[PDB]
RNA sequence: GAAACUGCGAAUGGCUCAUUAAAUCAGUUAUGGUUCCUUUGGUCGCUCGUACUUGGAUAACUGUGGUAAUUCUAGAGCUAA
RNA sequence: UCGCACGCCCGGCGGCGACGACCCAUUCGAACGUCUGCCCUAUCAACUUUCGAUGGUAGUCGCCGUGCCUACCAUGGUGACCACGGGUGACGGGGAAUCAGGGUUCGAUUCCGGAGAGGGAGCCUGAGAAACGGCUACCACAUCCAAGGAAGGCAGCAGGCG
């Protein structure tokens, strides 16, 4: 389960140890309409890098990539793609960019190849500046 | 010189980026203030801003929090007995942030049978001469013998902390950062966290 | 070697040119800011202590 | 940096082909009948109405 | 650039100041100030190339430093001094007051009041904040943070600021019917009603202003300054009063006002 | 009012294109992730426990000097913030 | 602390300014980030990686975020959509030249941003410098001398050599 680190894993806020005589857990809306999800508020887990459950703001940009893969721990790679118009020839390229980008362990069955909103936030890591902050399934794949 | 720069490393897929600048004076890093247990040595250094950081070399007190009845003592560190970190930063008695330290649980009983006039600690048939304590524990008008009736029905500790306070001395995490701040700040560990860094300890000595 | 004494009770300083070695071993190898009877470099003086406050090497 | 213009134009501008005859004759022909003194200031005069005359193209096409 | 710089070419000068091309290399660097660097106007500027009561910097430097000129309510002893927007610089052997607002262009002009109207002005209030004993603090855009203000106005509102008190007396709420001057962008100078509020979550809100003439416009909320209740200012307001007229409307009126005078 | 101590500037400006190929840079955003001399506006009896002004240095000044030589400085006396 | 006028209660209250300072806004910024964008080369097809490469945790440092650094774990990260490597007679950009429409080449250079003061490195002071008409060394070059030492940096304006 959980505790599986060095260190006490524990939400900051909440104070976890006041006498009696279960654990109250913080959560929040990150905004623009995004309603945090069912798992953030009867989850089990802690993070201090979840959009939800954590101490980052999503600030800036709203962007959506393709996920392709899942490797990485607590963190995704999504896969951008765009039509980049040169102005000589009227046509365009297809190029593309991968971020990586962190995924809560609230969104919890996730798979490779479906379409992931994230948002700006603090620099997360060297390359991680994004969190995950809706999941909507693949073509199909409901199964 | 000690720098903290993204320019120095590689780029996300491997390849090498080559400066465009100098070290600049912004990019700066600092040897590590390795605080010490010791009788007090702070020093400050001159930061950016024409401000300034607080860095403890040794030091001996600190002002721990205890939680669950809301009493924080300047109190004397003795020891540094876990760290996530690294294993030599207890060897090294050296104290950061969220390391655990021990601190002699005497303020604590002082409050403690202050608030509540119950012992604290006493393993039983020790008995105080100098009569502090029995001033501490007795003489309470009838007005007033009520209101700590009412207070010693919430006077119950958890079993783990009586047996730090029969020790003597009890486990703290610390919070501030005394390379930056200057002091040695912390709470005491209570309950799940508490029986979690006993277990670690306990699996340490084995 | 040229002494530049000076006393400060009476604020006077005089150049001595003392160029006897004899009378300069009394100073030699002691440390700077020191208390040293005088009364090697004449019989003249005599009773006077003086400190050694520092001066100039040959080449300045 | 110094505190000046540099903005400038030529208000001529040199023909394509150097030696047309039937150019030459009709050039000569203007610049004889109105007293000019050499054919830049009968190409200056053709590059005015030219940038005239393509302003009108322009908001012809407008 | 290894610090703070300090001066200003002619060339990179803000183009409503209107310096000429070629008698500089340098354009006045406006001094820090109640005001940014390219929504300001220097004294300088507002003397030596408009009101033209001096001819070079050191007759500005003679008028500024015998005590004469009064922005704001203040004798303001520097050059460079900062003027923006809404200023009241006041010239007292003159008799002579001026309120700095921007007329139809995106230049500023000379607006001349009354003692009457110089007596107080207008400001726009950029933030609310609380202060370390619970005591409410208004913050305009001129940097002048007032505390315990009217508890009813908020964010983005109007208040007006008696000067040598130095304090509010009444206010102006952001709301639909409102006229306001557009303190910026491309409809810089424009005077109309509030006809609609956009609001978006995150990115900037902007805010559709129908002119006295029909002409409705969008503009962003940071460039909005709203100028009193209703149909009706506070404030006198220039020649023009805030259309943008368009270039032939501009033209066809010169051209019958100089054909009717002749 | 020379000098000298103190405060401020000297990190702007001027020159050059060697480096540097997602780097610099352009448009766009964020700092809810930070620092900011100065300017302007706030606050500057909020604490509950010799002030009719406290201390002693030091430069300029004076007077002995050293060095082939420098915007090199030593020792002795004074005297302010 | 400093300067101007100098008053009023019955020794005490007083006007207008200067200077100085915790913190808060504001200004001039700065610095890290977000997204998108650049010339040639495959006789450069795999590169990065416990000597940080990609993350997680907990810290150290820094003004702050962050492998920036350290410890412990996970084995990741980029690439045929041209990564990585190499070249450039490559500072980038606003722009310039040629031009029907297309484009092609240039942009050392008066505006913005960057970098740098022979080469690299280190640092004091200060809000702000890794500053060079500031120091500290080492390399190269070079000035004066009594041979012990001292002083230097025109890719600023002139000018000289090459
Ligand atoms: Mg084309
Ligand atoms: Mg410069
Ligand atoms: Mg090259
Ligand atoms: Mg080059
Ligand atoms: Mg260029
Ligand atoms: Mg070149
Ligand atoms: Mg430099
Ligand atoms: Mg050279
Ligand atoms: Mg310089
Ligand atoms: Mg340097
Ligand atoms: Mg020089």
């Amino acid at each position: 389960d959980i505790q599986t680190e060095r260190a006490y894993q524990k939400q900051p806020t909440i104070f976890q140890n006041k006498k009696r005589v279960k654990l109250p857990r913080y959560y929040k809306n990150i905004g623009l309409g995004f309603k945090t999800p069912k798992e953030a508020i009867e989850g089990t887990y802690i993070d201090k890098k979840c959009p939800f459950t954590g101490n980052v703001s999503i600030r800036g940009r709203i962007l959506s990539g393709v996920v392709t893969k899942m490797k990485m721990q607590r963190t995704i790679v999504i896969r951008r793609d765009y039509l980049h118009y040169i102005r000589k020839y009227n046509r365009f390229e297809k190029r593309h960019k991968n971020m990586s980008v962190h995924l809560s362990p609230c969104f919890r069955d996730v798979q490779i190849g479906d379409i992931v909103t994230v948002g700006e936030c603090r620099p997360l890591s060297k390359t991680v500046r994004f969190n995950v902050l809706k999941v909507t399934k693949a073509a199909g794949t409901k199964k | 010189g000690i720098s903290r720069d993204n320019w120095h490393k590689r780029r996300k897929t491997g390849g090498k980026r080559k400066p465009y600048h100098k070290k600049r004076k912004y990019e700066l890093g600092r040897p590590a203030a390795n605080t010490k247990i010791g009788p007090r040595r702070i020093h400050t250094v001159r930061v950016r801003g024409g401000n300034k950081k607080y860095r403890a070399l040794r030091l001996d007190v600190g002002n721990f929090s205890w939680g669950s009845e809301c009493c924080t003592r300047k109190t004397r560190i003795i020891d540094v007995v876990y760290n996530a970190s690294n294993n030599e930063l207890v060897r090294t008695k050296t104290l950061v942030k969220n390391c655990i330290v021990l601190i002699d649980s005497t303020p604590y009983r002082q409050w403690y049978e202050s608030h509540y006039a119950l012992p604290l600690g006493r393993k039983k048939g020790a008995k105080l001469t100098p009569e502090e304590e029995e001033i501490l524990n007795k003489k309470r008008s009838k007005k007033i013998q009520k209101k700590y009736d009412e207070r010693k029905k919430n006077a119950k500790i958890s079993s783990l902390l009586e047996e730090q306070f029969q020790q003597g001395k009890l486990l703290a995490c610390i919070a501030s950062r005394p390379g930056q701040c200057g002091r040695a700040d912390g709470y005491v560990l209570e309950g799940k966290e508490l029986e979690f860094y006993l277990r670690k300890i306990k699996a340490r000595k084995g | 070697m040229k002494l530049n004494i000076s006393f400060p009770a009476t604020g006077c300083q005089k150049l001595i040119e003392v160029d006897d070695e004899r009378k300069l071993r009394t100073f030699y190898e002691k440390r700077m800011a020191t208390e040293v009877a005088a009364d090697a470099l004449g019989e003249e003086w005599k009773g006077y202590v003086v400190r050694i406050s520092g001066g100039n090497d040959k080449q300045g | 940096p110094v505190a000046r213009s540099w903005v400038c134009r030529k208000t001529y501008v040199t023909p394509r082909r150097p030696f047309e005859k039937s150019r030459l004759d009709q050039e000569l022909k203007l610049i004889g009948e109105y007293g000019l003194r050499n054919k830049r200031e009968v190409w200056r005069v053709k590059f005015t109405l030219a940038k005239i005359r393509k302003a009108a193209r322009e908001l012809l096409t407008l | 650039a290894r610090g703070p710089k300090k001066h200003l070419k002619r060339v990179a000068a803000p183009k409503h100041w209107m310096l000429d091309k070629l008698t500089g290399v340098f354009a006045p660097r406006p001094s820090t100030g109640p005001h940014k660097l390219r929504e300001c106007l220097p004294l300088i500027i507002f003397l030596r190339n408009r009101l033209k009561y001096a001819l070079t910097g050191d007759e500005v430097k003679k008028i500024c430093m015998q005590r004469f000129i009064k922005i704001d309510g203040k004798v303001r002893t520097d050059i460079t001094y900062p003027a923006g927007f809404m200023d009241v610089i006041s010239i007292d052997k003159t008799g002579e007051n001026f309120r700095l607002i921007y007329d139809t262009k995106g230049r500023f002009a000379v607006h001349r009041i009354t003692p009457e109207e110089a007596k107080y002005k207008l400001c726009k209030v950029r933030k609310i904040f609380v202060g370390t004993k619970g005591i409410p603090h208004l913050v305009t855009h001129d940097a002048r943070t007032i505390r315990y203000p009217d508890p009813l106005i908020k964010v983005n509102d109007t208040i007006q600021i008696d000067l040598e008190t130095g304090k509010i007396t009444d206010f102006i709420k952001f709301d639909t019917g409102n006229l306001c001057m557009v303190t910026g962008g491309a409809n810089l100078g424009r005077i109309g009603v509030i006809t609609n509020r956009e609001r978006h979550p995150g990115s900037f809100d902007v805010v559709h202003v129908k002119d006295a003439n029909g002409n409705s416009f969008a503009t962003r909320l940071s460039n909005i300054f709203v100028i009193g209740k209703g149909n009706k200012p506070w404030i006198s307001l220039p020649r023009g009063k805030g259309i943008r007229l368009t270039i032939a409307e501009e033209r066809d009126k010169r051209l019958a006002a100089k054909q009717s005078s002749g």
